[PDB]
RNA sequence: GGCCCCAUGGUGUAAUGGUUAGCACUCUGGACUUUGAAUCCAGCGAUCCGAGUUCAAAUCUCGGUGGGACC
């Protein structure tokens, strides 16, 4: 049980591509980013904010010089270095941004339908304008092609003793499997009038195919992992998510949280890890895209965020990082482009220990589950109690007061702050409801929270990280995408002056540093407050700052400790009179005021007194830290 | 040794005699399994079912036309499971129309979904046996088998995956050896299976292979320094809760409990309000004779006595319940009279106030 | 009375001047919460005794032990 927590972003706007952008592809090792435009190619990186290479095939000849086609897939190649291309003329074409060796290697006598590329590289597939598919080896040598619509289950058969939606495309979608051995085609059936899907093996060999179901919509996406294809479907009140396994049957569903017949939804993505999946919906007559999560075959609804469709703001694509598994990549027709990066974390809560009670937060859609271990222990899913919210949150986080770090702060989506008090409140507002302690008879003496503020901003995420250092202050982190730099913020509390459940939160000052801020932790105790640059730099702030006091994080020799590496987490410890530094990476690497110590760690652990480690070999164990 | 007139005389004259029986265990299928048939049940003493499952996919059912669906299944789990009996269901592996993945998918399954998330556990191979559909099936060359390596195999990969709290009772089937027509050779495959997974240096946590006994048998490792452990999830709609006293460093069990919340909708009107049931407890080794107490071993300790105080701890504060029902043997009902514990229907029964 | 012959697992037996006596019947254990007995797997059994020789001896010598046919 984690929640995923927003790490960095990258925005980029302001591209001067002629035309408008068709698709793109991206430079895993160069690290720029290809684009498909209405005219050329055209090759940037990011941070750079610099073109590399142009190229038109209307200068060319094969683009219509007016302009009439279109890109239908770029796909980058590292072996040759030569980026493959398709029209929707019916050409493919290669060429190389190193010095625009552009030469067509083929063509059809239709259009191409879509590209599709083997996930090993090692193969291409395409789709051909007269419902036939199209097979060729690495070198677009045709292996063979192939009729779309047979007659047959598949040869993977069974031994034994209405239409589609209006709103659908027609246009037939492929995938591979996540070993490169198998694909599925998800046609629409023109003879039913509805959708149908049929499997292959890498032989190409005709495996399976779907079965007749309602509803069906035109998504779909193959679980990196295998023995899982999503889809979606619509029922007579609710629009849900189904699956399907390699057999080709539906197996496993679960709804979705809009009403009936609201929005437009398209296809679905897997990150890396196979894990998280994302899903975009189109506000049907404010698009949206959201970060689902499966824990225990219970579906967790762990992030969101939307968008308006006026034009230039309306996204044009997006894709997940196929080397990091939370990295993602978009692109809006305004001509701009944005990286958005996350990391896992528990968010628990450390206070004074004859006070505190261990009490644990978990988000899921438009509520919160909470569990209080001092006294308790559930399994999740279920929880101790549960705070109910109108629209989904985003992130939350504990008061950081000792003795008093059993009161938390949430943020839901539409800037809104939430603040819930566990003092001995004698009635309790109906937002508050008990999970598995309560019951016909049975019964708990705890104490339990109440409502408090609903508090808003005063002058898509404005701000980044959330941290609540004492009742009335919390900390943000902005960003700029020219002259890379952040910015700290200092939302005093205003005073209630009107509704006593409202009161918008003003900036008292904008503290701005140049570099990225990736990461920041404070320790009550010590009242101190130190972030982590991305480079690794650690760099004190004086929170009370009276004239912006900022301190590069000191050795016991007094001078800088810059961490060799981005650290997933940062921490504080007392390790006998010295304030060292906590923090390790994903690659179980482990260092202590730039001294690497260990790497065999997959988590750590310290409540004041003694640190606790998990060793990748199976083992644990504690020191007395004093 | 008391000739009787109905089940209640013997019932009364059993609680008094000498032999100590401690309950029944019987075979059933969903269909008899509503709310009159586990009242029926309560009126034997009887602890444990058997079902038969077969399958996780609804359609394997009526392709093995079992005749009924995985569903009733589910609520006969629920429901039991709510009463307060023990479960052990049965596998079956190598079904026509299922691949292998399929098999490893669905056993995966087995566990992963909080739906099942069963206590015991039996697994049976298929045998083609003359007679059956399925015998003319494989002779018409349509149905196969797998290689003896692919199902040590997929033995291997499936002992990998057992939940701790899970005990194994039995591999493959007694059948005679001269009559069927897809018989492994091997009466033995559990030894196999170990060997396979020595092979692949990755190991198992039944209860049965962790236990004092079968791990002194056949290994020969003292216990030496034995503590607690504490675990809970959610099946059925359930809060479980397994207790146990174990040696971690050989991984050595010798004592456990079972123990949980009952769920909000209930048969039992005994159970309503304020009630949490503890479905078993048991402590492993060899049998020891009432009257005596130390033939050496870990049988009288008092050990039973710590986890009885402890689980009612657990359920006066974290459940905060109000009264502790408990299921019982014939026999066994006079060791709780000891703790203080009262007759109630066919449950034992303390006030927690 | 001597000549010969023999002495290996509990029994029936191979083997032989050198790092390990191999089988066979038998017995024992696990698979097994359906089985002492079944099916498989695994395991425990040994050169008559004392003197010699030989680097080295069950195999070469002598003596003894006990047993087996000879006039
Ligand atoms: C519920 C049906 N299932 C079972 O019964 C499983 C088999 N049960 C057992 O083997 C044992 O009862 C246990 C698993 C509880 C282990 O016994 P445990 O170590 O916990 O007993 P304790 O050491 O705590 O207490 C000892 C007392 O239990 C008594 N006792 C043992 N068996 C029984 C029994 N069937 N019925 C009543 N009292 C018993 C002993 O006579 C002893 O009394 P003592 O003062 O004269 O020595
Ligand atoms: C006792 C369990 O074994 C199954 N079962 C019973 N007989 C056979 C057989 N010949 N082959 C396979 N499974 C069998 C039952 O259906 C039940 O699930
Ligand atoms: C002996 S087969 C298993 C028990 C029962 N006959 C059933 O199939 O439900």
């Amino acid at each position: 049980m984690r929640n995923l927590k927003l790490f960095r972003t990258l925005e980029f706007r302001d591209i001067q591509g002629p035309g408008n952008p068709q698709c793109f592809s991206l430079r895993t090792e160069q690290g720029t980013v290809l684009i498909g435009s209405e005219h050329g190619l055209i090759e940037v990186d990011p941070v750079s904010r610099e073109v590399k290479n142009e190229v038109s095939l209307v200068a060319e000849g094969f683009l219509p010089e007016d302009g009439s086609g279109r890109i239908v897939g770029v796909q980058d190649l590292l072996d040759q270095e030569s980026v493959c291309v398709a029209t929707a003329s019916g050409d493919v074409i290669l060429c190389s941004l190193s010095t625009q060796q552009l030469e067509c290697v083929g063509s059809v006598a239709s259009g191409i339908s879509v590209m599709s590329w083997s996930p090993d590289q090692e193969l291409v597939l395409l789709a051909t304008g007269q419902q036939t598919l199209i097979m060729m080896t690495k070198d677009f040598e045709p292996i063979l092609e192939q009729q779309i619509h047979q007659d047959d289950f598949g040869e993977s058969k069974f031994i034994t003793v209405e239409s589609a939606l209006p709103w659908d495309d027609h246009r037939p979608q492929v995938t591979w499997r996540g070993d490169g051995q198998f694909f599925a085609v998800s046609v629409v059936c023109p003879e039913t009038g509805a959708r149908k899907v049929r499997v292959w093996n890498r032989e190409f060999a005709l495996q399976s195919t779907s079965e007749p179901v309602a509803g069906l919509g035109p998504a779909l996406a193959w679980k990196p992992s295998g023995s899982l294809i999503a889809s979606t479907q619509d029922k007579p009140n609710q629009q849900d998510i189904v699956f399907f396994e390699k057999n080709g049957l539906l197996h496993g569903h679960f709804t979705l949280p809009f009403l009936k017949d609201e929005v437009k939804v398209n296809d679905l993505l897997w990150n890396a890890d196979s894990s998280v999946l994302a899903v975009w919906l189109e506000d049907l007559q404010k698009t949206c895209v959201q970060l689902w999560t499966v824990g225990n075959y219970h579906w967790y609804l762990k992030q969101s965020l939307s968008f308006s469709t006026c034009g230039k703001s309306k996204i044009v694509s997006l894709m997940w990082d196929p080397v990091t598994p939370y990295r993602l990549h978009v692109l809006c027709q305004g001509w701009h482009y944005l990286a958005y990066d996350w990391h896992w974390t528990t968010d628990r809560s450390v206070g004074d220990n004859s006070s505190d009670l261990s009490n644990v937060a978990v988000i899921d859609g438009n509520r919160v589950l909470v569990t209080v271990f001092r006294q308790t222990v559930v399994p999740p899913p279920m929880c101790t109690y549960q705070l109910l919210f109108p629209h989904p949150v985003n992130q939350v986080t504990f008061l950081a007061h000792p003795q008093k770090s059993n009161d938390l702060a949430v943020l839901d989506a539409s800037n809104q702050i939430s603040v819930y008090k566990c003092g001995d409140c004698p009635s309790a507002d109906p937002t508050v409801k008990l999970g598995a302690v309560g019951g016909s008879g049975f019964k708990v003496c705890l104490r339990t929270p109440h409502l408090e503020k609903r508090y808003k901003i005063q002058f898509p995420l404005k701000l980044g990280l959330l941290t609540w250092i004492e009742e009335d202050v919390f900390l943000a982190v902005s960003h700029s995408e020219f002259s890379p730099r952040s910015v700290i913020h200092h939302l005093t509390a205003a005073s209630s002056e009107m509704d006593e459940e409202h009161g918008q939160l003003n900036v008292s000052s904008s503290a701005a540093v140049d570099g990225v801020i990736i990461s920041l932790c404070c320790n009550s105790k010590t009242k101190s407050v130190v972030l982590q640059l991305a480079d690794g730099q650690i760099f004190k702030y004086l929170w009370e700052s009276p004239s912006l006091a900022i301190k590069p994080w000191k050795n016991s020799g007094g001078f800088p400790v810059r961490f060799p590496y981005p650290c997933t987490q940062t921490e504080l410890a007392m390790i006998g009179e010295e304030e060292c530094v906590l923090g390790l990476t994903d690659r179980c690497r482990f260092f202590i005021n730039d001294i690497e110590v260990a790497s065999n760690i997959t988590s750590f652990a310290v409540y004041d007194e003694f640190l606790l480690l998990t060793t990748h070999s199976h083992t644990c164990q504690c020191f007395c830290l004093r | 040794g008391h000739t009787s007139n109905n089940i209640y005389e013997a019932v009364k004259y059993s609680e008094r005699s000498l032999t100590k029986c401690i309950g029944i265990t019987i075979e059933t299928r969903p269909d008899y399994c509503m709310k009159r048939h586990l009242s029926d049940m309560l009126t034997y003493g009887c602890t444990r079912l058997e079902i038969g499952v077969q399958s996780v996919y609804e359609d394997v059912a009526r392709d093995t036309n079992r005749g009924h669906t995985v569903k009733a299944v589910c609520e006969s789990f629920h429901l039991a499971k709510d009463s307060g009996f023990k479960v052990v269901a049965h596998m079956m592996p190598d079904l026509p129309n299922v691949g292998l993945e399929r098999d490893i998918e669905q056993f995966t399954e087995f566990f992963e979904n909080p739906a099942f998330r069963p206590d015991g556990l039996k697994l049976y191979p298929t045998l083609v046996i003359r007679g059956t559909g399925l015998y003319e099936l494989w002779k018409s060359g349509r149905y196969k088998s797998y290689s003896p390596s692919d199902l040590v195999e997929l033995v291997a990969r499936i002992l990998a995956l057992v939940p701790p709290w899970t005990r194994v009772y039995r591999v493959q089937r007694d059948i005679p050896m001269p009559l069927v027509s897809s018989g492994v050779e091997h009466g033995n495959l559990r030894e196999l299976a170990l060997a396979r997974m020595k092979d692949l240096g990755i190991q198992c946590r039944d209860v049965r292979t962790r236990e004092v006994g079968i791990q002194e048998i056949h290994h020969k490792v003292r216990p030496y320094q034995v503590e607690l452990v504490r675990r809970d999830y959610v099946a059925n709609g359930g809060w479980e809760t397994f207790l146990s006293y174990e040696d971690p460093d050989q991984d050595i069990l010798i004592g456990l409990l079972r123990l949980r919340k009952c769920s909000e909708e209930t048969f039992r009107f005994e159970l309503g309000g304020g009630v949490s049931i503890v479905r078993e407890l048991h402590v492993y080794g060899s049998v020891v004779p009432v009257s005596s107490r130390d033939p050496t071993k870990f049988q009288h300790q008092g050990f039973g006595m710590l986890l009885m105080e402890e689980a009612e701890r657990i359920a006066r504060e974290e459940h905060g319940s109000g009264k502790i029902a408990v299921i019982s043997g014939v026999g066994t009902r006079n060791y709780y009279r000891k703790i203080g514990y009262r007759l109630q229907g066919p449950y034992m029964v303390k006030m927690l106030k």
